[PDB]
């Protein structure tokens, strides 16, 4: 409601999660 | 140290016995103790020599120090000066010993994928088998053309001639007897030396010493990438220094200064283009070897893509070299053999003594076996060790005759001479198998016409005919007919010597010969069909169409040649040689225009009398060129005539004789299943096979590593534009950095030099095979449109992504790029802790350094974007994506995985601390993708344009 | 190097130079057009009146009026050289805040002379005209004997440093809902104020570090929370934002004295990493 305070480190966790997936499905890919 | 004494006490020492040699189970009971017979390699590096020798050698102990001093400073109190110079110093040693330990482990292969073999005598047999096992007591046997395994003492020579050219150097070929006449080893004639090739002759001896125990055991692409590294390093240096000391007249503490000096150097400079050059050019040889294609230096993989002209001889590289005897010829009828195993046909008589004495002939000439132990194989599918026109003619008479060994041994042979190209006679002479009448037969084989000269009389339906002028005209016509049928014959005679003339009990000369060679008969001659190899019209057709000159310089009649050509190719329809054309038009061929005629066919004895200048008229003004009947001095004749006009021509050869048009031309190619040792180590590319279809693919890889270097370097060159950009607008606009040094460490160290090896791997293109050759010369790898494409028509585009993703982030946090112009005195003040924005509000210097620090990052990720989209553009350059489809993994795993390191720096908790890189909202990510699109469209249409209208001015001044 | 490559008979290493610059000149100038409208689209969908993102604007940072290089406050009390930049910067920025230029014209108002509730004035938008601004009396900071409307700090005492709070569009500051707090002024009053104190950096430091003296708005130490939002400098120009004058009385001559000023509140946050975001340091030392 505040525009004051943007919600980090729920940010992080989906950029994590995003970068894990690239990695995965590209060694998932010279596996193929 | 044995040639003193005789053969007897030296076979005894060694447990030999001369005639036999060793048994095969003493034969591992020694090698088991001595060891292999091979010099011992010097020793190799521990494999974390070279490690710390990239590491921590060369120019970057001096980078490793300031980074220790950097990090003990930062201790005591600076931080992100150690972090760049030990990213700096790591990555590139890690990646430069990658790339060095892949190809020297590729290049270890190709010592041992061709043998080395040897001819040892065992238990009463010889067999090929490979050299490193040499005992120090069993017999061998050399032969000309062949190098000697091991140190030999010679004990029964033939004439045989051994050219050290090792201990002394010297050239001149040494002859060796089996006698001694010095007392020095080092001079002697019964030692013959280790590693030392055996020019002429063939001789026996027994070994005395193996392996240590011995006399012997006591690239323009790279210079040009090297140069053009160091002029663009020049000018990163001066440019940094430049801006180095403009930022401390700015005034910038002097360690601001120092890590934009290694921004800007990091960024103009490509920090893995060499590496990449040589591992491109290593992959590219296992992919050549990998096929029936091998090259022993790296220097002909980065030739042999230049090729323009091919000088292959006809047997075993233009024919499988497996002859089956067609037809004959004798009593003026032409005869063909019937090979049916039940004698179908009766088309020929059997009774007649003419094909007895027609066996008698042919049938001892040959030096074939069938290695004795053979039952219920047949007669056709024996394999036989020897010559294919020998024991062709074996195959040939075994149908008839019922004994393959009985009869050769119920006579035997006084004289020998072994077949020679240039002399090219075959004699043996034979007793008489007629008891009352034990005459010695006299044989002859090599060409027809060559041998007819040879003979005045000749056996017709049982007795011999005087010399007749019409016999001639009528050997003329059959061997016409013969070869019209792209088949290749040969020409033999037999001759009695006279029983009262010459006693029967005189010694057959070698050297001088006393026997009559002069005035013989002749029985007749014989067809041996040689089919084509399958894949080799299809490899004729690709180097026509790719713009390679094919010559075929054999050595066998005119009519045949022509006949073989005809089929294979080489001389391709609708073209018609000054002959042809004059019997089409029965006009004398002194008066027929030669300018109608664009082949041609060239005698060998012709070609000795022929100039420089002819020689040179003769290739300029045809295009379909075959030589008949030449010799390997010939051939050193056509090579070196045909690059006098700027062409790079890779000939073949596999005698002792082909050895200097070998080293004469830019490409030597040996063979490895039918070629000399001295051929085969005189050479720069060995066939595995011998196809001539494996050469057109060897030329297709080398066409192919130009094409994938030119992409990865136009790939990485283009990363340059939007790294250094941003530092020549932060003074000449005065706005707020928008590239840090670890920012552009990960743009040139990262997306850059990593994945552009992935573009070593793209398949070829459809035309590869259908332009002409590239100029060694006048072409070069770095060009001007290469650098034009790169820096100023991607690079912009990425470098205006770049820009924008930063203006976004800038103006999304209050500062509007209107007012961001000369904002940079008081942006980078830290005595300034109010600075007001567009819309009012006041900063802290911490507060601006992390929406500055945010936009460092997205630029790096918008850099990634645009190189998506930069890669993709790069796989073709001159084809569509859309028609080369994504068929390499490497390259979408090089996508995925810079794209995984880009979303994980910016957002892995604790990296605003260390690499000063920021989370970016989900929004920015698309800041750049206008742009790549950009980029993709442009070239595509680019390409498109290219395709549509060849010649023109966009490949004149784009096409790289 | 050769001299036999500038002009042979055709031309400068290539023919005409024409075509070559014409294509870039045209490509240079389509990549500009790109350029634009992208900016020009982008700059389409942010606010005119209000930043699209305001979270890197943390909780304001607090500043003192006068530009010192190294936050060094050293002056010789005896040559008015010595400290004439301190009171020239000091007197530049109260130059506006001067009476002779807060005339009404429909643009400033009578403002309360007590701390009060903050000041709604509608939504950041445009429905209304240029909002009106809250004026601010110089002769609320003062001093307590020297000349009328003095900004200097003379031969005797120290500079009254004058504390503001950083603008940002939008923030309305909220004071601790609490009391006994770390400040202990004579009135204290959580509401309408946001409380600030300036003591010492540490132990060796609070002595002889003299009684600090507030100079504010309805003489109690805080910004009065009448002045608050802010609404922009589109809406609001000539924004005249609250100060705070303090006054150190006695202090060691030739001694450096580290001081900590903070600013106490609820929607007011600190930093290690910044250490001018919410407080800040100084240091001063006179010379004999
Ligand atoms: N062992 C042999 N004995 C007698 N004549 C032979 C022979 N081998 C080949 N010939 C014939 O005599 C000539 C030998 O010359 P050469 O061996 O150099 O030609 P070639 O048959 O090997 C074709 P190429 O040079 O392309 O391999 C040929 O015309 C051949 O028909």
């Amino acid at each position: 409601m505040d525009p004051f305070h943007y919600d980090y480190q729920t940010l992080r966790i989906g950029g994590l999660v995003f970068a894990v997936v690239l990695f995965s499905v590209g060694i998932l890919l010279i596996l193929s | 140290t044995e040639h003193k004494m005789s053969v007897e006490e030296v076979c005894r020492k060694y447990n030999t016995d001369c005639v036999q040699g060793l048994t095969h189970s003493k034969a591992q009971e020694i090698l088991a103790r001595d060891g292999p017979n091979a010099l011992t390699p010097p020793p190799t590096t521990p494999e974390w020599v070279k490690f710390c020798r990239q590491l921590f050698g060369g120019f970057s102990i001096l980078l490793w120090i300031g980074a220790i001093l950097c990090f003990l400073a930062y201790g005591i109190q600076n931080l992100y000066l150690g972090i760049v110079l030990a990213a700096v110093v790591i990555i590139t040693g890690c990646f430069s010993y990658y790339q060095e330990a892949k190809s020297s482990k590729i290049m270890e292969s190709f010592k041992n994928m061709v043998p080395q073999q040897a001819l040892v005598i065992r238990e009463g047999e010889k067999m090929q088998v490979n050299a490193e096992e040499v005992v120090v007591g069993d017999l061998v046997e050399i032969k000309g053309g062949d190098r000697v395994p091991a140190d030999l003492r010679i004990i029964s020579a033939h004439g045989c001639k051994v050219d050290n050219s090792s201990l002394t150097g010297e050239s001149e070929p040494q002859t060796r007897s089996p006698d001694c006449t010095h007392d020095n080893p080092l001079e002697t004639r019964n030692i013959t030396f280790f590693s030392t090739n055996c020019v002429e002759g063939t001789a026996r001896g027994v070994v005395v010493a193996t392996g240590d125990r011995t006399v012997m055991g006591r690239t323009p692409i790279a210079i040009e990438i090297e140069h053009f590294i160091q002029l663009i390093t020049g000018v990163a240096v001066f440019l940094g220094v430049s801006f180095f000391i403009l930022s401390l007249i700015l005034g910038y503490t002097w360690l601001e200064a120092v890590i934009f000096l290694i921004g800007i150097i990091v960024a103009n400079v490509p920090e893995g283009l060499l590496a990449t050059v040589t591992v491109c050019l290593t992959l590219t040889a296992k992919r050549m070897a990998r096929k029936n294609c091998l090259v022993k230096n790296l220097e002909a993989v980065e030739t042999l893509g230049s090729t323009s002209t091919i000088c292959s001889d006809k047997t075993g590289t233009l024919t499988q070299n497996r002859m089956t005897v067609a037809h004959m010829w004798f009593d003026n009828q032409i005869h063909e053999a019937d090979t049916t195993e039940d004698q179908s046909g009766t088309s020929f008589d059997k009774s007649s003594h003419t094909w007895v004495a027609l066996s008698h002939i042919a049938g001892l000439c040959n030096r074939a076996v069938f290695k004795g132990g053979q039952d219920n194989i047949p007669v056709l599918k024996r394999d036989v060790a020897g010559d294919a026109s020998e024991s062709a003619l074996l195959k040939c008479i075994e149908l008839s005759s019922g004994s393959v060994k009985l009869m050769r041994e119920r006579n035997k042979k006084v004289a020998e001479i072994p077949f020679n190209s240039t002399n090219k006679y075959q004699l043996s002479i034979h007793e008489t198998e007629d008891p009352n009448d034990n005459r010695y037969l006299l044989v002859m084989k090599g060409a027809p016409e060559r041998i007819l000269d040879r003979c005045s009389t000749i056996l017709l339906q049982g007795k011999e005919q005087p010399l007749d002028e019409e016999m001639k005209e009528a050997f003329q016509n059959a061997y016409l007919e013969l070869g019209g049928l792209g088949e290749r014959v040969l020409g033999f005679c037999h001759y009695y010597l006279p029983e009262e003339q010459f006693p029967k009990g005189f010694a057959f000369d070698c050297d001088d010969v006393n026997f009559t060679t002069d005035n013989l008969c002749f029985v007749g001659l014989m067809s041996m069909i040689d089919p084509p190899r399958a894949a080799v019209p299809d490899a004729v057709g690709k180097c026509r169409s790719a713009g390679i000159k094919v010559i075929m310089v054999t050595g066998d009649h005119p009519i045949t040649a022509k006949a073989i050509a005809k089929g294979v190719g080489i001389i391709s329809e609708g073209n018609e040689t000054v002959e042809d054309i004059a019997a089409r038009l029965n006009i004398p061929v002194s008066q027929v225009n030669p300018r109608d005629a664009k082949a041609c066919v060239i005698h060998g004895t012709d070609l000795k009398d022929f100039t420089s200048e002819q020689i040179d008229e003769i290739l300029q003004n045809h295009t379909e060129i075959v030589f008949a009947r030449t010799s390997p001095q010939q051939k050193l004749i056509i090579v070196e005539g045909c690059q006098r006009q700027g062409a790079i021509v890779a000939v073949t050869g596999d005698g002792v004789n082909d050895s200097p048009a070998l080293k004469k031309a830019d490409i030597g190619v040996a063979m490895g299943i039918a070629g000399s040792d001295v051929s085969k180590q005189a050479a720069d590319m060995i066939l595995l096979d011998d196809n001539f279809a494996s050469i057109v693919t060897g030329v297709e890889e080398g066409r192919l590593i130009f094409d994938n270097l030119k992409k990865s370097i136009a790939y990485t060159l283009t990363s340059n534009i939007p790294e250094i950009t941003p530092f020549l607008l932060f003074i000449m606009a005065n706005i707020p950095l928008p590239l840090g040094t670890i920012t552009i460490l990960c743009i040139d160290l990262g997306t850059d030099m990593v994945p552009a090896i992935s573009l070593a791997y793209e398949a070829a293109e459809s035309d590869i095979m259908k332009r002409q050759p590239r100029n060694p010369r006048t072409d070069k790898l770095v060009n001007e449109r290469l650098i034009s494409m790169a820096y100023g028509q991607i690079g912009m585009i990425q470098a205006l992504g770049g820009f924008f993703s930063y203006f976004v982030i800038l103006a999304e946090n209050g500062f509007l790029p209107g007012n961001l112009v000369g904002i940079r005195l008081n942006w980078d003040d830290r005595t300034v802790n109010d600075l007001e924005d567009s819309y009012g509000q006041q900063w802290t210097y911490e507060q601006r350094k992390v929406v500055e620090f945010t936009c460092h990052t997205a630029f790096f990720v918008s850099i990634v974007v645009v190189q998506w989209a930069d890669l993709i553009i790069c796989k073709t350059r001159r084809n569509s994506v859309f028609q080369q489809g994504m068929k390499n993994k490497i390259l979408i795993f090089g996508l995925f995985e810079e794209t995984a390191l880009a979303a994980f720096l910016s957002y892995c908790p604790g990296m605003d601390v260390a690499l000063r890189m920021y989370p970016l909202k989900p929004s920015w990510w698309f800041c750049a993708f206008p742009y790549s699109f950009l980029i993709f469209v442009y070239d595509e249409i680019r390409k498109l344009i290219l395709r549509r209208n060849p010649g023109g001015w966009v490949e004149k001044e784009t096409y790289y | 190097i050769w001299n036999s490559e500038k002009k042979e008979f055709l031309g400068r290493t290539g023919g005409s130079w024409f075509k070559i610059l014409l294509f870039y000149v045209i490509f240079y100038g389509c990549l500009a057009g790109i350029f634009i409208g992208t900016i020009q689209v982008m700059l389409l969908t942010i606010s005119e009146f209000k930043p699209t993102y305001q979270d890197r604007v943390a909780p304001p940072g607090l500043t003192q009026i006068p530009q010192i290089q190294k936050t060094e406050i050293s002056f010789r009390p005896n040559d008015p050289k010595s400290y004439e930049a301190y009171v020239l910067n000091i007197v530049r920025f109260l130059e506006k805040y001067k009476d002779s230029a807060q005339r009404d014209d429909m643009i400033f108002e009578d403002c309360g002379d007590v701390p009060s509730e903050p000041k709604e004035r509608g939504d950041f938008n445009h429905e209304r005209g240029e909002r009106k601004v809250c004026r601010f009396k110089l002769e609320w900071l003062g001093n307590c004997s020297g000349l009328n409307d003095e900004t200097y700090g003379y031969k005797e005492g120290k500079p009254c440093i004058i504390i503001k709070l950083n603008r940002v569009l939008g923030f309305k500051p909220k004071p601790p809902k609490n009391e006994s707090l770390e400040t202990y002024p004579v009135m204290k009053y959580n509401p309408n104020v946001l409380p600030v104190q300036c003591t010492g950096k540490r132990d060796e430091d609070k002595d002889k570090v003299g009684n600090v003296e507030y100079f504010g708005l309805g003489n109690s130490p805080g910004f009065p929370l009448q002045y608050y939002p802010y609404y922009g400098k589109l809406l609001q120009p000539k924004y005249l934002q609250p100060l705070l004058a303090v006054q150190f009385t006695n202090l060691t001559m030739d001694t450096e004295i580290r001081i900590e000023c903070k600013a106490y509140g609820e929607n007011i946050g600190y930093s290690e990493k910044d250490r001018f975001q919410g407080r800040f340091d100084v240091k001063i030392e006179v010379k004999s």
